[PDB]
């Protein structure tokens, strides 16, 4: 042994589940809401199902410039 | 007798905490419709 | 992009009258097309006769014209060769040949309209991919 | 608890069921409970299939494997395999499910409540694996049971409505078998047929008369064999050839089931008689032949002379010769010329495919069938997207023939592994070295060096 | 002892430099026949009409091949699954044109290799060993059966069996991918896990035992002279090896039981390769890899491609090109 | 003597559940971020702007199709740092530009260095020889040649492997179609090392388990071993005889056996890395010149080598327009190579 409390002791203890019957669901629900509120889309810049193309556009908004790439994506997003 | 917060505790939570968060996020994704 | 009423507006007849389909009719059209037609017409081609596809332009040049709801619904009741010269119910699924094509037995007039709508809307979405075959996959 | 840990049994938890080798009462419980699982599945799965069943859709479009087994027996279907009555499917499902409770009850009772060993309770039901006469007697009982089972198939076929006959003159239909094949030269002639192309061993059986008469023979052979084994004890040569232990007997059965699994794989893959294509979908060979037929018909309608049409390679585009000269479909399907099916045979003459019949006598029903089969070829992805690997999503299809062939190959293969595992172990255990080499009696140390 | 009794004693003798045995009685002639035919064919066989379209493919060294391109070419598609022994041909010239050597070789090889597996049980029994080495060998054996027998049966032709050559092997793989999307099949993925993992664990075990060898030699001599064949004492320190690997990851992730460790070393690659064999044996009946072609669709219904669709484009390239003169009708159904 | 360095050294090297060490300062953050970056990207991040692909669970991909995809070809070999001149500190744009790819690749690279340092550190402290670290040079040679050297010789990171299951499959098929990588003798040695390694793993494990001495009464034989026992748990003499009689040769030296187990897969991976270094420059084993001269002059000459080039030609033409969207390839139907019918 290295000193730390055995995992088996911990996960069978009442105090563990008192704490984790709260922390586990809370984190799960936080994750759920990260998606359900749509915040995940805006944080990472991931298109929603309705934002891949403009209505009549059938050309992919590919980045073609290295140093004006950021502005290109911005320009693409304006065109939506 | 046993310590509560350890290096092991941190390592466990660096993995456990985002994992559960991510699983809730992916659970929610299963109801998204185009 | 969205599946708008404009996308869902297709020719009803040879005169120029249009019909606007609901999203529910679109879903039903895809479901029913898969149910009764896709085994041969997946992606708007024709597996057992690749010369003839379900592109709107091809349908328009059919006899009688099939680039509208009426033409397509009629095709599903009494299918003909591309020139209108021969009735092919005996070798093509139709209401008229529901006895030998049993999947046609439970297709209502409403169902036929949905399938017809699917055939017309799909290329408006997918463009040349519809009726294109593997080249466009 | 007796023998229910590693220290007392010698077996770890993961080999827990080996603790049952010499506990006949609990082991009987294990078996009866297991049989309850098999019967449970047959019942519950049937009901599931029926609940999901759309009668006007082909069965093979619906992921069904059990209803096709019921239909093949002549229950619930009419001409062309059309479903006329789903109630027989319901009966089979319900009765199996009901029966599974009874077996479950017996299994659970014997496993955890009844006598742990049967030997002190009953001389009849108790047994020692090393008792060769008792072993052959139980074997004899089961052989009789199996022989009766085979005769039940005969009974259905001959006296209780018949079986579905894909070959029935005028088109596929349920048919009562009045004249089963009893001629031992025909029945046992199948057994001596090469397993290779154009022959196909027992998988070649192509008419119900041979199927029924085969089961008459098997029914009587099993009963006679069972009686024989109740009344005799293994001969000297048999005693010296075999290992006599529970694990040895398990291993022989494992090898047997592996063999059977492999045979069933080829049966469902190639045979369209006892697996009618009306219910199971076309065979791989069939669908490929049907594509050639489809385009022959199409192109001939367009004006093509299909007999004289030279393909790119110089072989006939539609029609060519087999290596023995028979007229056969061209293209890659040249490999499938051994195929025989009711939609195709009308075009076949003594020389193979008959050009006159091809030009003049192809009926719309043949065209329909060829088109149906060409577009229901047994190709599809694991997530049930029909067609070649490159197909786009749309058609939800994997043929029952593929499901049945693959599953049984996997099962047959692992059962061969199991045979080797248990046969090897049984040999080692009987000889007394299954637990390792005796450090003080290491056999190699008493042998001369090889060099 | 009579003639038979002495013969039996010789056959089963534990003192033969190479064990013969009863499986050996079948193994020896079949492997010799397969080997001799293979060598002659690889050197000297004329071109073979693999696809039955009178387009003979040259496989042998004397007919313009090297080691990498050379093959014993599969038998003609015209034959299918028909048994094509020498005596079924009008002449050796015909037999060769149609790829008779392939069938002779694979049938003799598969029988001999099955007997090789049986022989491994057999000797283990004669030596008082435990019996399961042969079970480990069933993994590669099953894989040989998959590519030489099961796949041809499923597809209806020995022309689709794997060629006996280096480039012919790659041909088999590329076409297999086109037709079954094997990369997207979980049994092949398990197979990769088995072989990648088997290599990993091989390097792992090799490194850990070597790391903990007990000092028995001087600086100037090879440490291998520190172990003597048949010594009773173990040659490395497993407690030290465990003490290392348990600290590399964590204690309970490392083995301290050598028997359990070696079981794992046996089981990981063997089970994985079983699944690989089963991949090929079940794709033999066209239950193919996962198909996610056009699985992701936007609000309007535009297909949004994934890496699956890019795989599809590669597969289409293989599909349209393979056996370029063999197909007359739009679907490749076997 | 007992200054802050020595005190820090004490704490780093404490015998705890997860050993840290000096190497842990490099290892743990880089490994955590590489893994975290992958999980983040595959869960939430698109490849729409770099590849025209969906690549995350959020977009509807599954475990097999998600990926952290490489940056667009126009990025060249930009390190693509968050604060760099492309993203300019904007986290969202950085994700859209494929910044997570270089993030994962680079943290992954320093992570592997930390892991191999960890292998050295632990071995020194426990007093074993560092053969495990040495064997790990093979995974390092592979990661470096494939994920760094290969794209660095090419036009951009775009052509590096993308971090995903299907994306890696795409990488395999690209290498077949463009590099004819199966024909490369360095890849062939790699295959021999991997399959040979797996063979050695299986055969050694099985041999030990089937030459065990009976050291207990249990029919389950695992409990009959003690870590501290002096004796070998299996018979090398019996193992040797078995193989000598079965295969013709057998190991007789246990130290050689185990070294050979290191050598085989380690050498194989090294060889495959050398091949990929060549492919970085399109320096392929693509052709056999003699085969081509013969085939060009003689339209009846065909081998499996010529058959495979036709497949490559199909792969290239059919996959290139979507796989290399920056090229704006438009191949009209008529130019596409196809055999008959298909
Ligand atoms: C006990 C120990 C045995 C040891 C002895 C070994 C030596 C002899 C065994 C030979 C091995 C089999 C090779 C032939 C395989 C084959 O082509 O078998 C296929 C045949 C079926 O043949 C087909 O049978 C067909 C019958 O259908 C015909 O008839 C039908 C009737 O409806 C239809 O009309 C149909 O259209 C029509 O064509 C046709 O004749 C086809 O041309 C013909 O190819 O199956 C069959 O005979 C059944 C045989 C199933 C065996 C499958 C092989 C599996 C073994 C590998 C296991 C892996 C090992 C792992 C090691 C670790
Ligand atoms: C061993 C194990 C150890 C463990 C591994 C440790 C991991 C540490 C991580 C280090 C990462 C290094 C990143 C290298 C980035 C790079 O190189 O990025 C590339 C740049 C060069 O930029 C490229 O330059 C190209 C050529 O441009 C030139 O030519 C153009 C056309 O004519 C124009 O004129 C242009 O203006 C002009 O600059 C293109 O522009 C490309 O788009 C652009 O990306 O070089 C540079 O930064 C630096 C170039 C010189 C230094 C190279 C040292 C390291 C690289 C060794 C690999 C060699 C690869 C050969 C392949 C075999
Ligand atoms: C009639 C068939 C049959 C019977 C009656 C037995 C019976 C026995 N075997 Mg044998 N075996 C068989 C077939 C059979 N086996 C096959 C086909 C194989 C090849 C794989 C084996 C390989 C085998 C080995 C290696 C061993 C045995 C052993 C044993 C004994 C203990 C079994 C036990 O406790 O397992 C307990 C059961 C488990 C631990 C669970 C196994 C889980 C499997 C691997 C997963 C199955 C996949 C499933 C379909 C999917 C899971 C769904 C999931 C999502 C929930 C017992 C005498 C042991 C022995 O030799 O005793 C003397 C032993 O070591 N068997
Ligand atoms: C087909 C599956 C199957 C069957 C039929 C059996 C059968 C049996 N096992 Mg094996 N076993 C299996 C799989 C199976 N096993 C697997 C997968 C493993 C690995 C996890 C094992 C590991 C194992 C070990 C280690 C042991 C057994 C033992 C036993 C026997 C006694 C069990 C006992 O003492 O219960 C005790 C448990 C209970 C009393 C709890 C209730 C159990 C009941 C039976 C549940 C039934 C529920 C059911 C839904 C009710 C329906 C009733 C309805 C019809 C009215 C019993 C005959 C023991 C033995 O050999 O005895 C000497 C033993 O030691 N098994
Ligand atoms: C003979 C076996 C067998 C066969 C051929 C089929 C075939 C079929 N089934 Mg049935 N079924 C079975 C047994 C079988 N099933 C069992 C055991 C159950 C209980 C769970 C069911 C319950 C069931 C349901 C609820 C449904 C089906 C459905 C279907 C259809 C689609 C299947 C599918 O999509 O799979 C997807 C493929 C997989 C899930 C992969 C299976 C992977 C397994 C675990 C690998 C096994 C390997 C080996 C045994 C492991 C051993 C390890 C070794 C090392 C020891 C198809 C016709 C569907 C249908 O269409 O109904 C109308 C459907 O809804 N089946
Ligand atoms: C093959 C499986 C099998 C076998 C060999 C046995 C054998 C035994 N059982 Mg068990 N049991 C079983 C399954 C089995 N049972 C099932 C399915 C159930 C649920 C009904 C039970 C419930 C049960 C109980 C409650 C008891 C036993 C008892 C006994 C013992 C004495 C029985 C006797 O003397 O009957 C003499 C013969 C008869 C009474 C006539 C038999 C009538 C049968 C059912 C006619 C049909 C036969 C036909 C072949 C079955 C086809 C079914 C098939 C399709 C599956 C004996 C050890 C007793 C015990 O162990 O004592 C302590 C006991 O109390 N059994
Ligand atoms: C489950 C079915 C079953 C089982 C397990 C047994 C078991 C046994 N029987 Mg019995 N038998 C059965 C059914 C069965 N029998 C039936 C239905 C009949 C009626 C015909 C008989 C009539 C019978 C007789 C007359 C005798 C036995 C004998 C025996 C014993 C040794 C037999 C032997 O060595 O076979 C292995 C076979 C051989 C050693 C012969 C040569 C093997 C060749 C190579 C087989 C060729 C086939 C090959 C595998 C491939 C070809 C494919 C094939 C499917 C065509 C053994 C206890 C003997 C005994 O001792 O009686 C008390 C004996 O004399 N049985
Ligand atoms: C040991 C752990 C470690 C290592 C080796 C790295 C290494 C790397 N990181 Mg990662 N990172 C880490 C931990 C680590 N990181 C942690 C804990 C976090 C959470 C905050 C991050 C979050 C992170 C992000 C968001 C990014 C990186 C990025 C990078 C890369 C560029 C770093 C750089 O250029 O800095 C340069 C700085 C140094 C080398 C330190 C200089 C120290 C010298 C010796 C002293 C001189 C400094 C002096 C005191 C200051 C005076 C300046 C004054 C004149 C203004 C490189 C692969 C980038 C990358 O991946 O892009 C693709 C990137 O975008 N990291
Ligand atoms: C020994 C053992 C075991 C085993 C067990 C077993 C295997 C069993 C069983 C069992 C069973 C085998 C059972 C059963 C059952 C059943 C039931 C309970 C039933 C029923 C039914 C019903 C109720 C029905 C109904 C209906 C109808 C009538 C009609 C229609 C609809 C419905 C479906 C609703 C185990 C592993 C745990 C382990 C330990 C020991
Ligand atoms: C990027 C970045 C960062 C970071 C981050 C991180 C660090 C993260 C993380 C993360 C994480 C850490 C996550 C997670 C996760 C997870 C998951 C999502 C999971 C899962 C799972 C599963 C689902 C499972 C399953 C399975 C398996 C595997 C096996 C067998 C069976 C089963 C089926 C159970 C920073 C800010 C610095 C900055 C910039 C960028
Ligand atoms: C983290 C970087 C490691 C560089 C090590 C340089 C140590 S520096 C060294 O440290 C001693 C105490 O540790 C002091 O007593 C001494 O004054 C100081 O020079
Ligand atoms: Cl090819
Ligand atoms: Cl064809
Ligand atoms: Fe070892």
């Amino acid at each position: 042994t290295t000193g730390e409390r055995p995992f088996s002791d911990i996960i069978t203890s009442v105090r563990y589940w008192v704490i984790h019957s709260i922390t586990i669901p809370a984190l799960f629900i936080a994750g759920w809401l990260f998606v359900s509120t749509g915040l995940a889309y805006d944080v990472f810049g991931t298109p929603r199902p309705d934002s891949y193309y403009a209505q009549e556009q059938r050309s992919i908004p590919l980045v073609t410039d290295r140093f004006e790439a950021k502005q290109q994506v911005e320009t693409f997003l304006e065109q939506l | 007798s046993y310590p509560i917060f350890t290096v092991r505790w941190v390592a466990v939570h660096t993995l456990a905490v985002p994992t559960i968060f991510f699983l809730g996020a992916i659970a929610a994704m299963q109801f998204i419709q185009r | 992009a969205e599946l708008t009423p404009e996308v869902l507006t297709v020719p009803l007849n040879s005169e120029g009258k249009t019909i606007t389909l609901t999203e529910k009719q679109y879903l039903e059209g895809k479901r029913l097309f898969q149910y009764a037609c896709a085994s041969c017409h997946v992606g708007g081609i024709t597996k057992t006769n690749p010369s003839l596809d379900l592109r709107t332009e091809t349908l328009a040049l059919a006899t009688p014209p099939r680039d509208n709801i009426e033409g397509l619904v009629d095709y599903m009741k009494n299918p003909t060769t591309y020139d209108g010269e021969q009735e092919i119910a005996e070798v093509h699924p139709s209401l008229r040949s529901a006895d030998i094509f049993p999947k046609m037995r439970n297709l209502t007039e409403k169902d036929l309209v949905a399938i017809a709508g699917h055939i017309l809307v799909e290329p408006k979405i997918l463009g040349d991919k519809w009726g294109g075959g593997k080249v466009y996959y | 608890a007796t023998n229910r840990d590693q220290e007392s049994s010698g077996f770890a938890w993961w080999a827990g069921n080996a603790r049952l080798i010499n506990l006949s009462g609990k082991l009987l419980g294990a078996h009866v409970a297991h049989a309850g699982l098999i019967v449970f599945w047959a019942g519950a799965m049937t009901l599931f299939e029926l609940a999901h069943f759309i009668p006007e859709k082909p069965m093979y479009e619906q992921g069904l494997i059990l209803i096709p087994h019921i239909a093949t027996l002549g229950w619930g279907v009419g001409p062309g395999g059309e479903v006329v009555d789903t109630f027989p499917f319901f009966v089979v499902g319900v009765v199996h499910l009901i029966s599974s409770a009874v077996l479950g009850f017996g299994g659970v009772y014997h496993a955890i409540r009844g006598p742990e060993t049967l030997e002190e309770y009953s001389s009849f039901f108790g047994y020692d694996w090393k008792d060769k006469n008792k072993m052959t007697t139980i074997l004899g009982f089961h052989l009789i049971v199996l022989g009766i089972g085979a005769l039940l198939l005969v009974a259905k076929a001959m006296f209780f409505g018949g079986l579905y006959d894909t070959w029935a003159p005028g088109g596929g239909d349920v048919r009562v078998i009045t004249n089963p094949t009893l001629d031992p030269r025909v029945i046992f002639g199948y057994l001596l047929k090469s397993p290779f192309g154009g022959e196909g061993w027992i998988v070649s059986v192509n008419n119900l008369e041979d199927v029924v008469g085969g089961h008459i023979w098997i029914g009587l052979i099993c009963i006679a064999g069972g009686i024989w084994h109740i009344l005799t004890t293994p001969f000297g040569w048999a005693r010296r050839a075999f290992i006599w232990s529970g694990e040895a007997y398990l291993s022989y059965s494992l090898g047997a089931l592996s063999m059977m699994g492999f045979i069933a794989t080829c049966f469902v893959w190639f045979n369209n008689t006892v697996y009618p294509s009306e219910f199971y979908g076309p065979t791989g060979p069939e669908a490929s032949q049907a594509q050639a037929m489809t385009f022959l018909i199409r192109d001939q309608k367009l004006g093509a002379n299909v007999g004289s049409a030279q393909g790119p390679t110089g072989l006939g585009k539609y029609l060519m010769r087999s290596p023995t000269g028979e007229i056969i479909f061209g293209g890659e399907t040249m490999r499938f010329w051994d195929f025989r099916g009711p939609w195709l045979e009308p075009l076949r003459g003594p020389n193979g495919l008959d050009l006159n019949k091809i030009k003049n006598d192809i009926q719309p029903w043949q065209e329909r069938r060829a088109a149906e089969y060409m577009t229901h070829a047994p190709l599809g992805s694991l997530n049930s997207v029909g067609g070649v690997a490159t197909e786009i999503n749309s058609v939800n299809f994997v043929s029952p023939r593929s499901w049945l062939a693959t599953s049984h190959f996997v099962l047959a293969f692992f059962f061969l592994v199991g045979h080797l595992w248990h046969a090897g172990r049984a040999r080692a255990a009987a000889a007394g070295f299954e637990k390792g080499i005796d450090r003080e009696s290491e056999p190699v140390l008493s042998m001369p060096s090889l060099d | 002892a009579n003639l038979w009794e002495r013969f039996c004693n010789w056959v089963t003798s534990t003192d033969n430099r190479l064990y013969v045995g009863w499986f050996g009685v079948i193994m020896i002639p079949t492997l010799l026949a397969a080997t001799i035919c293979f060598v002659i064919a690889f050197i000297a066989a004329p071109p073979v009409d693999i696809d039955g379209i009178r387009e003979p493919v040259s496989g042998s060294l004397l007919y313009g091949n090297n080691i990498i391109t050379g093959a014993v070419v599969p038998s003609s598609n015209a034959i299918g699954l028909h048994f094509y022994p020498i005596w079924e041909a009008a002449s050796l010239d015909e037999w060769l044109y149609n790829g008779g050597p392939y069938q002779l070789i694979i049938f003799h090889f598969l029988l001999g290799a099955s007997c090789y597996m049986g022989r491994q049980w057999e000797l283990s029994y004669r030596l008082g060993m435990r019996p399961w080495i042969c079970v480990a060998y069933s993994a590669p054996l099953a894989s040989a059966f998959a590519v030489f027998l099961i796949y041809p049966i499923g597809q209806g032709s020995f022309s689709d069996g794997m060629p006996l050559g280096i480039s012919g092997t790659f041909n088999f793989m590329i076409v297999f991918q086109a037709e079954h999307n094997i990369l997207m099949h979980p049994f092949h993925q398990l197979g990769v896990a088995g072989v990648f993992g088997g290599a990993l664990f091989c390097a792992m075990h090799g490194s850990l035992v070597t790391s903990s060898l007990i000092r028995e030699t001087t600086e100037t001599e090879s440490a291998n002279y520190g172990y003597k064949f048949g010594q009773e004492e173990e040659t490395y320190n497993i407690v030290a090896a465990h003490g290392y690997f348990g600290r590399l990851i964590f204690q309970y992730a490392s083995f301290n039981n050598s028997r359990s460790l070696h079981f794992f070393l046996a089981a990981w690659p063997v089970v994985g390769v079983w699944f690989a064999a089963l991949g090929i044996s079940t794709m033999a009946f066209n239950l193919n890899g996962f198909n996610f072609n056009h699985s992701v669709i936007d609000a309007k219904g535009n297909v949004i491609n994934t890496w699956a669709d890019i795989i599809n484009r590669a597969n289409l390239g293989m599909e349209v090109m393979h056996e370029r003169n063999a197909h007359n009708f739009p679907l490749d159904l076997a | 003597e007992r200054g802050w360095f020595d005190i820090l050294d004490d704490w780093l090297k404490r015998d705890r559940f997860v050993f840290v060490g000096w190497s842990g300062i490099l290892l743990f953050p880089c490994a955590y971020l590489a893994l975290g970056g992958w999980l983040t990207g595959t869960t939430f991040v698109t490849s729409w702007y770099t590849h025209g692909l969906a690549s995350s669970y959020l977009e509807g991909c599954n475990f097999l199709t998600v990926a952290v995809s490489t940056p667009a070809n126009s990025m060249g070999h930009s390190l693509l740092l968050l604060w760099g001149p492309e993203a300019q500190g904007d986290f969202t744009r950085w994700c859209q530009l494929g910044g997570l790819w270089t993030f994962i690749a680079l943290h992954g690279a320093f992570g592997l260095i930390g892991f191999m340092l960890r292998q050295f550190e632990i071995a020194r402290l426990v007093g074993v020889r560092p053969y495990n670290a040495i064997a790990f040079s093979a995974p390092i040679a592979v990661f470096v040649s494939v994920f760094l050297i290969y794209p660095l010789g090419q036009s951009s990171w775009f052509f590096a492997p993308s971090f995903g299951v299907a994306a890696i499959f795409r990488f395999l098929l690209f290498f077949q179609g463009f590099h004819n990588w199966t024909l490369n003798p360095f890849h062939m040695m790699g295959v021999a090392g991997v399959l040979g390694g797996a063979l050695l793993c299986a055969i050694h494990g099985a041999t030990v388990e089937n030459t065990l001495f009976q050291d207990g009464e249990g029919a389950s034989t695992f409990r009959a071993f003690n870590p501290t026992q002096a004796e070998e748990t299996y018979s090398m003499v019996t193992a040797n005889r078995f193989w000598s009689q079965i295969f013709g040769i057998a190991f007789s030296n246990k130290r050689w056996l185990h070294f050979f187990m290191l050598f085989v897969p380690v050498t194989g991976l090294w060889m495959s890395a050398i091949g990929v270094v060549g492919l970085a420059l399109n320096l392929r084993s693509y052709d056999f010149i003699s085969q081509e001269i013969r085939a060009a002059e003689d339209p009846e000459f065909e081998t499996f080598y010529t058959k495979n080039l036709l497949l490559n030609e199909g792969i290239r033409a059919w996959m290139a327009p979507q796989d290399q969207p920056h090229e704006n390839f438009v191949f009209p139907e008529e130019v596409l190579p196809r055999g008959n019918a298909l």
